[PDB]
C-alpha cells in the first residue's frame, strides 16, 4: 500500500486539487457564518441597550 | 471519478451549499467527517499536512463556534429579559 498509494495517489494529484478548494471554501463559509455571529452579537448589545434606555 | 463516501458527503455538501447565514457548525459536521475521509487516504504532503492541522482547528474552532453561538442565545435571552420587564 505505501508504493501503491504513492504512485496512485500521485496520479490522482489532479482531482486533489479540488479537495482543496472544498476545504478552502469550508473555511469561508465558516468565516462568513462568524461574520454572522458577530452581527448577532453586536444586535443583541444594541438591542438590549435601547430597550434599557426605554426603560430607564 | 470521485469516492464512493466522498460522494456521499459530496451529496450532502451540494444539497446544502449556501443554505446557512449564521450558526455554529451543522454542515460542517459532515464537512469534518469529509475531511476525516479525506486525510484518512489523502495524499501530497505539504499540501496534505495543513489540511488535517485545519481540522484539528476546526475542531477546535468548532466547539468555540458552540461557545459563540451559545452565548450569542444568552446575549438573546438577556435581551427578552430586559424587554418583558
Amino acid at each position: 500500500l505505501a508504493a501503491a498509494e504513492a504512485s496512485l495517489r500521485d496520479e490522482i494529484g489532479p482531482f486533489i486539487q479540488l479537495l482543496l478548494d472544498r476545504a478552502e471554501k469550508h473555511l469561508d463559509r465558516q468565516a462568513r457564518r462568524i461574520e454572522t455571529l458577530k452581527a448577532r452579537a453586536e444586535l443583541n448589545a444594541g438591542r438590549l441597550s435601547q430597550y434599557s434606555g426605554d426603560g430607564h | 471519478l470521485g469516492g464512493d463516501l466522498h460522494a456521499q458527503i459530496m451529496r450532502g455538501t451540494r444539497a446544502r451549499p449556501g443554505q446557512q447565514p449564521g450558526s455554529g457548525d451543522i454542515d460542517m459536521e459532515v464537512l469534518l467527517r469529509g475531511v476525516e475521509k479525506l486525510c484518512a487516504v489523502y495524499p501530497l504532503p505539504g499540501a496534505l499536512e495543513r489540511v488535517p492541522v485545519i481540522r484539528q482547528k476546526w475542531q477546535a474552532q468548532s466547539n468555540t463556534l458552540a461557545y459563540y453561538e451559545a452565548k450569542i442565545a444568552e446575549q438573546q435571552e438577556m435581551l427578552d429579559r430586559i424587554a418583558q420587564e
